[PDB]
């Protein structure tokens, strides 16, 4: 569209040349009764009514 | 345990023997409580049931293990008094004195069965 030599144009890149190593954990949350998973689970109840 | 087994009816005949013993001393101490029923435990029948659970399952080492937490029968009265004490002295203090006899024969007993198991493996 411009035509050839009626354009110029020149670049500057700022790189990365740092090793870098990561390691990521998630823990998905299970305070709500309805997705929390369960494997063992103990309920003593007691009423003594006077 | 197999060792259990073997010591499992004397611990048990033990431990009912200090129950009705702490028992027999409750109805001594509430002897002058107006209103108040002379209670106690069927010693055979109870030891037949204690005689006769579930550790919840531990996945990793924070997961928290299970945590742990007998029926009582009136007296017959004899005489009746008007403050409605059924507590009867001498009914009680002879069940209180067999029962301290038996606990010491329980105990012996018990000692006996230790002491042969030991001299078993001693060498």
């Amino acid at each position: 569209i411009v035509g050839n030599g009626n354009v110029h144009a020149q670049v500057t890149a700022q790189l990365d040349f740092a090793n870098k190593e990561q390691t990521e954990e998630h823990y998905s949350p299970n305070g709500d009764a309805s997705k929390a998973t369960l494997r063992s689970r103990q309920l003593n109840i007691s009423e003594q009514v006077g | 345990d197999r060792l259990d087994a073997a010591l499992r009816f004397q611990q048990e005949a033990l431990n009912l023997r200090a129950q009705r013993q702490e028992i027999l001393a409750a109805n001594i101490a509430n002897a002058d409580t107006p209103g108040y029923q002379a209670r106690d435990i069927d010693f055979a029948s109870e030891l037949k049931k204690v005689m006769v659970g579930v550790a919840l399952t531990l996945t990793s080492s924070h997961h928290i293990p299970a945590q742990a937490v007998v029926d009582l029968l009136y007296r017959v009265p004899d005489q009746p008094s008007l403050d409605g004490n059924t507590v009867d002295m001498d009914r009680e203090r002879t069940q209180f004195a067999d029962n301290s006899l038996k606990y010491q024969m329980g105990l012996t007993v018990l000692g006996s069965q230790l002491k042969g198991m030991m001299n078993v493996l001693q060498g």
